[PDB]
RNA sequence: AGGCGGCCCCCUGGACGAAGACUGACGCUCAGGUGCGAAAGCGUGGGGAGCAAACAGGAUUAGAUACCCUGGUAGUCCACGCCGUAAACGAUGUCGACUUGGAGGUUGUGCCCUUGAGGCGUGGCUUCCGGAGCUAACGCGUUAAGUCGACCGCCUGGGGA
C-alpha cells in the first residue's frame, strides 16, 4: 500500500514453534514469518535457533512499509522467547522499547530434557 | 496519610510489575503484614489498581 | 578417558631442515619404505615446473592452504540414537587433513608416474576443480542445521 | 519476568546465573549430602592460623 | 468431619473476652436409633464457552481394540430428591487433669508518657524442633501413641471371602 515509517514488532514463542509478525496501529500484520516456515522440523523446531531465522524471513515479507524503528513485544512460555531480539536489531532494525505479556511463574510446563550443566 | 485508599501512599507497597512488597519495607512492624496484604487486594475493587500488571 | 599422552616433535629434513618435508614423506610412506617417496618429492615440483610452476618459495605449502577441509564432524550422545555436530579443527589438523586430500585425489584413478599424477594435481590447486571440493560442499549444507540445539 | 533492558547485542559472559541462588557457588542442591557433618562440624577448628 | 477462597452488602449457628449477676453437679460416654458428601452416578427439566469417559480417526508395532496426537457425547453447572463411599491420612477412637525445655505465629483483656522496633501480667488458639516417659523396632512427645481414670465397638494365621 503506502509506507508508515513506524510499528511494532510481536514475538510469539509456543513450546514447538515461534511467530515473529509485525503490525501496524491500524490492527494488522505487514509482515510475518515462522520458526518451522523457516524451513524447521522437530526438535530443531522448538529451538531458540529456528526463531533467530524467523526475524530475517519477517525482515524479507516487511520491506514495503519503510520502517527502520520499531518496538518490541514478547508473547508465550515458549524457548523462542528471547533468542531472536538481537537477531531482528541486526536484520536492517532499531529497536526503540521492549514490552512482554509474561504471566508470574506458577504455570509450570516442559522440563528441560538436556544438559544442564 | 496512614490509609491505603490514597495512590501516593499505596505505590509505596507495591512493585512495577503490581507484586505486593515483603514485610521489611510495609513499616507493618511484621504484625499487620496480613491484614495490608488484603487491603492492597481490596484496593483492585477500587479502581486504584488493574487486577494484574499484564493486561 | 584422558588421551594427551606424551609428546612426539618428530625430526627435520636432512638437506633443507623442512618440517612439513620431513611430515609429508610419512604420508607417502607404505610397507615401511620413505624410497617410494622420495622418489615423489621433489620430482612433483619439478614437473609442475613442466606445465605451470611458478615461484617456488613454499615449494607446496600455498597448495596445501587452497586445499582447504571445513567439513569436519564428532559425534555427541546422552545415551543411544547420537546426533552429529560439526568441528572447527586445529591448523595442524587442518594441515594433517589437506595431506592426504590432495595425494588421495591425485590416486582416485590408476595412471603413470605419481609425480606426475600429483603435478597435474599442485597446477589445479591454484583454481580447484572436482576433486578434493565437490563432496565438501555436498555435506556442508547440514553445517548450521547441525548446531541448532547445541 | 523484567530482563526488558534494551542491549543489541549478547555478552560473551555470566551476569545472572549459576552462581547466586538455586546453585551453583550459593544454595547448593543434591549432587551428594552428607547428614553426619552437621552434627560432627560445629566450631573452628582451622582457619586460626593455618596460616 | 467432607472440607471452606476474587470483591461488595446482607441473612445466620458456633467460639473467645471484661466486669457483674443468676443457677447449684446441670459433669462424660452411649446398645439399638437419628443425621452430614469429595468426585463420579441417578430421578426431572433447564443451561452449555473450556474440557472429556464413550464414540470417531491417525500414529506406533510384526500386532495396538492402549499409551501419544486430532475431533468429541454423557458429565462438570441450576432446582427439588436419591447415592452415602474416599489416602475422609496428621496411616494417630472419644472426656478431663498432671508435666522440665528451645524456636515462630494468631486474637481478646488489665496497667503503663506504650515517650518500648511495644513491655509485664491475664485469657482463647497454633507451628517446627527437643528432653523425661511409651514401644518388636519404627513412629508419638504437654495439641503425646506419656500418666491416672470413665465409656462404646471389633479382632484371635492367611487362602477360600
Amino acid at each position: 500500500r503506502k509506507q508508515v515509517s513506524d510499528g511494532v514488532a510481536h514475538i510469539h514463542a509456543s513450546f514447538n514453534n515461534t511467530i515473529v509478525t509485525i503490525t501496524d496501529r491500524q490492527g494488522n500484520a505487514l509482515g510475518w514469518a515462522t520458526a518451522g516456515g523457516s524451513g524447521f522440523r522437530g526438535s530443531r523446531k522448538s529451538t531458540p535457533f529456528a526463531a533467530q531465522v524467523a526475524a530475517e524471513r519477517c525482515a524479507d515479507a516487511v520491506k514495503e512499509y519503510g520502517i527502520k524503528n520499531l518496538e518490541v513485544m514478547v508473547k508465550g512460555p515458549g524457548p523462542g522467547r528471547e533468542s531472536t531480539i538481537r537477531a531482528l536489531n541486526a536484520a536492517g532494525f532499531r529497536i526503540t522499547n521492549i514490552t512482554d505479556v509474561t504471566p508470574i511463574p506458577h504455570n509450570g510446563c516442559r522440563p528441560p530434557k538436556k544438559r544442564r550443566v | 496519610e496512614i490509609d491505603y485508599k490514597d495512590i501516593a501512599t499505596l505505590k509505596n507497597y507495591i512493585t512495577e510489575s503490581g507484586k505486593i512488597v515483603p514485610s521489611r519495607i510495609t513499616g507493618t512492624r511484621a504484625k499487620y503484614q496480613r491484614q495490608l496484604a488484603r487491603a492492597i487486594k481490596r484496593a483492585r475493587y477500587l479502581s486504584l489498581l488493574p487486577y494484574t500488571d499484564r493486561h | 578417558r584422558r588421551r594427551v599422552i606424551g609428546q612426539r616433535k618428530i625430526l627435520p629434513d636432512p638437506k633443507f631442515g623442512s618440517e612439513l618435508l620431513a611430515k609429508f614423506v610419512n604420508i607417502l610412506m607404505v610397507d615401511g619404505k620413505k624410497s617410494t617417496a622420495e622418489s615423489i618429492v621433489y620430482s612433483a615440483l619439478e614437473t609442475l615446473a613442466q606445465r605451470s610452476g611458478k615461484s617456488e618459495l613454499e615449494a607446496f605449502e600455498v597448495a596445501l592452504e587452497n586445499v582447504r577441509p571445513t567439513v569436519e564432524v564428532k559425534s555427541r550422545r546422552v545415551g543411544g540414537s547420537t546426533y552429529q555436530v560439526p568441528v572447527e579443527v586445529r591448523p595442524v589438523r587442518r594441515n594433517a587433513l589437506a595431506m592426504r586430500w590432495i595425494v588421495e585425489a591425485a590416486r582416485k584413478r590408476g595412471d603413470k608416474s605419481m609425480a606426475l599424477r600429483l603435478a597435474n594435481e599442485l597446477s589445479d590447486a591454484a583454481e580447484n576443480k572436482g576433486t578434493a571440493v565437490k563432496k565438501r560442499e555436498d555435506v556442508h549444507r547440514m553445517a548450521e542445521a547441525n548446531k541448532a540445539f547445541a | 519476568i523484567k530482563v526488558r533492558e534494551n542491549e543489541p547485542f549478547d555478552v560473551a559472559l555470566r551476569r545472572f546465573k549459576r552462581s547466586c541462588e538455586k546453585a551453583g557457588v550459593l544454595a547448593e542442591v543434591r549432587r551428594r549430602e552428607f547428614y553426619e557433618k552437621p552434627t560432627t562440624e560445629r566450631k573452628r577448628a582451622k582457619a586460626s592460623a593455618v596460616k
